[PDB]
């Protein structure tokens, strides 16, 4: 019955039909085992492309917001506000769940470090979106919690994988995106990202079979924000 | 800013 | 009030949140008056979009369940089953609400040849739609309801709309693809196609500066599907 | 078969 569950998830996937592989792999989070690669890589597909959606929404209406608030055009702005405020509710209601998923059964029956790595990372992002759109003090929250769990993702990794491992490398990524856009700080965005970079290139050799091309788009993101910040 |  | 919907229905759209233009679209077909062209478009294409998505993934999982049909795979079939058939159950309820919208408040209120064209076309295209998926005896019902639209818009069409009209090459050409696809009928939808193009050709002079390029396309496309067919 |  994990096996149907992952198979209605790659099913759900094809199809395109996120809600469903979402459903899918809760079900199997809600197992308390530890979840195979496969599971983790369609969770984390599963929960980023619905949240993506909505993302992508929230910013195409902000565009709007921000024009129609430059002309003053301000009966649209009414219509506008309350179409952004609630795709935000989305956004929180999603995010809320797959923190909560973690932190009641992922995080808990985690024992490899990879898999540590990988939900604190997760939980990281997950704040950070909520982040990336709230005001004043629900900011300043999601940024507390989205540092403390970088910090704890980068505790685990920085002693356990390989400076070349793509998840490490996808945590230094995320990690330095977050300072540049949540803390506004491109001095440690920087420092964070130039480090994880040269690290990785300063150990090539580790670099798995499994995993090089992954690790090396990592790293040409790595270099591509570098370029953007300075 | 590009994430992963 | 009306103008604010039809604005939703555009932010929506910009947002590709497709749901709720339909919702948006819904509430204007319900004040029974006669929509502008616009507002057609606006319906059309938020209808598209919502029963467009369960098209693409009814393709997708009846392929998927085609191949689990000829290696033998009986465990998975009955998930892939399960499957195409809560998807039918999305098509179905789709349809019948667009469907009822136009006997219940479209095509009652509708007063111009232009806009009766469309809503007995849209009419035959969503019952072919139910027909596309259906078996036995409500694939029957379906494709009688659809023959029945399509004749409905022809009479009105071939006696109102320049035969250049984009209407009525779109009721053509969907009329034809009916005849092919449905009521597997090669030499109907051939003579049909080939006349409607015919009948364009001989008046090009009647197309509008509004439409020539939906004409143009309606019939290119007319000339793809008879290659297709011969 | 391609429709509009």
């Amino acid at each position: 019955d994990r096996e149907d569950l992952v198979y209605q998830a790659k099913l759900a996937e094809q199809a395109e039909r996120y809600d469903e592989m979402v459903e899918s792999m809760k079900k199997v989070a809600g197992m308390d085992v530890e979840l195979t690669v496969e599971e983790r890589n369609l969770l984390s597909v599963a929960y980023k492309n619905v949240i993506g959606a909505r993302r992508a929404s929230w910013r195409i209406i902000s565009s709007i917001e921000q024009k129609e608030e430059n002309k003053g055009g301000e009966d649209k702005l009414k219509m506008i506000r309350e179409y952004r405020q609630m795709v935000e509710t989305e956004l929180k209601l999603i995010c809320c769940d797959i923190l909560d998923v973690l932190d009641k059964h992922l995080i808990p029956a985690a024992n490899t470090g990879e898999s540590k790595v990988f939900y604190y990372k997760m939980k990281g992002d997950y704040h950070r979106y909520l982040a990336e759109f709230a005001t004043g003090n629900d900011r300043k929250e999601a940024a507390e919690n989205s540092l403390v769990a970088y910090k704890a993702a980068s505790d685990i990794a920085m002693t356990e994988l390989p400076p070349t491992h793509p998840i490490r490398l996808g945590l230094a990524l995320n990690f330095s995106v977050f300072y540049y856009e949540i803390l506004n700080s491109p001095d440690r965005a920087c420092r964070l990202a130039k480090a994880a970079f040269d690290d990785a290139i300063a150990e090539l050799d580790t670099l798995s079979e499994e995993s090089y091309k992954d690790s090396t788009l990592i790293m040409q993101l790595l270099r591509d924000n570098l370029t953007l910040w300075t | 800013s590009i994430s992963r």
